[PDB]
């Protein structure tokens, strides 16, 4: 049962260099291959036979293998390099073996303020005896975001479901927050607000049932 | 173009079986072996097996041999994975991946098929239009679709039958305490085109065979 061991995580800043290791007993006598899986995508081959790059992979990615440690080095780190990297070997008895993956996060990136949109419950939903307010938060960086809902300025501490921030193909984050109300609760207030705080800056959007 | 097109996502009960297909094109099917690799949510890659597309002989990951049948149809260049006696922990995305000819790495991967194994009911989403009631004169406008209360993942959203791609942002789903998911998709348009063209979101939920087209702006 041949085992490949990788670190759990590696951080690398923009323009910088970092190395991911893949340890195995006498792995230097095997050929090692590597895959990069971007968030929400399928894996892609990025290195094969220790050190050969397939089509489209830039020379700033390099591989090596000796002794009991193979490695993949990302230099000139770019935002698109983020994701999970897996090493792999073929063993004559264990067949295809994968390492457990290393999560690579690209840090030192610049701030992008979020775009926030707040939608009221639709007429179709109110007809179905439900009311969901939808707060969409996009194009932000870093990922840390706080969301607070208010009903006429008073904090709402019931019916809120917020998504953990996830990366967009833009390398910026997105998150959603949903507030569930009954149609009577929705029409009982003058206004509702979704307040989003990102890197010390707060932005707010409001909706009013009388405008609907 | 080398393509590996997989069948749709499904919900199966524990004890049942699933058969996933991988149609290959753009190369000579019998020149490469085909592998199957799965990934449970938030976890790593797990190799399941490899098939020789000429002989139909397979090499299995021993842990799956008793309940995995890998086959190919050489007349339709299609590879199949049939996993039986399904268990809760078989919930995963199953990928086919082409093995390098005369090599041992996987050079092309299919996009995957999510198979959820659960006794829970499938539920197709209810799609609601997202529009401002009366929002401040500006050339931007946000229109959307709230894809509510579905199970299991995944759902795909497109706008105007795929014609609309610019300014489209489909958000990852929230999982509610009720065990149901909801997601939203928004399009940021030019405010001038609001009255000229209709905007419709197209929602596909393969596990429930649900397809919904929802007019947001007329």
């Amino acid at each position: 049962s041949y085992v490949l061991t990788q670190p759990v995580s590696v951080s690398v800043a923009l323009g910088q260099t970092a190395t991911i290791t893949c340890e195995g007993e006498q792995i230097g006598s095997k050929e090692v291959h590597w895959y990069h899986q971007r968030p929400g995508q399928a894996p892609i081959l990025v290195m094969f036979r220790d050190a050969r790059r397939p089509s489209g992979i830039p020379e700033r990615l390099s591989g090596s293998n000796s002794g009991n440690t193979a490695s993949l080095t990302i230099s000139g780190a770019e935002a698109g390099d983020e994701g999970d990297y897996y090493c792999q070997v073929w063993d004559s008895s264990s067949y295809t073996v994968f390492g457990g993956g290393t999560k690579v996060t690209v840090v030192g990136q610049p701030k992008a303020a979020p775009s926030v949109t707040l939608f009221p419950p639709s007429s179709e939903e109110l007809q179905a005896n439900k009311a969901t307010l939808v707060c969409l938060i996009s194009d932000f960086y870093p990922g840390a975001v706080t969301v607070a809902w208010k009903a006429d300025s008073s904090p709402v501490k019931a019916g809120v479901e917020t998504t953990t921030p996830s990366k967009q193909s833009n390398n910026k984050y997105a998150a959603s927050s949903y507030l569930s109300l009954t149609p009577e609760q929705w029409k009982s207030h003058r206004s509702y607000s979704c307040q989003v705080t990102h890197e010390g800056s707060t932005v707010e959007k409001t909706v009013a049932p009388t405008e609907c | 173009q080398v393509q590996l097109v997989q069948s749709g996502s499904e919900l199966k009960k524990p004890g049942a079986s699933v058969k996933v297909s991988c149609k290959a094109s753009g190369y000579t099917f019998t020149q490469n072996n085909m592998d199957w690799v799965r990934q449970a949510p938030g976890q790593g890659l797990e190799w399941m097996g490899d098939i020789n597309t000429r002989s139909g002989g397979v090499i299995y990951n021993e842990e799956f041999q008793d309940r995995l049948i890998m086959t190919v149809d050489k007349s339709t260049d299609t590879a199949y994975m049939e996993l039986s006696s399904l268990r809760s922990e078989d919930t995963a995305t199953y990928h086919c991946a082409r093995r390098k000819s005369y090599g041992y790495y996987l050079d092309v991967w299919g996009e995957g098929t999510l198979v959820t194994v659960s006794s829970a009911s499938t539920k197709g989403p209810s799609v609601f239009p997202l529009a401002p009631c009366s929002r401040t004169s500006e050339s931007t406008a946000a229109l959307g679709c709230l894809v509510k209360d579905y199970f299991p993942e995944p759902v795909t959203v497109s706008w105007n039958s795929g014609a609309l791609t610019s300014g489209v942002h489909t958000f990852p789903a929230v999982l509610q305490s009720s065990g149901l998911y909801s997601l939203s998709s928004v399009v940021t348009v030019p405010s001038s085109s609001l009255g000229t063209q209709t905007y419709t979101c197209n929602v596909d939920h393969k596990p429930s065979n649900t397809k919904v087209d929802k007019r947001v702006e007329s």
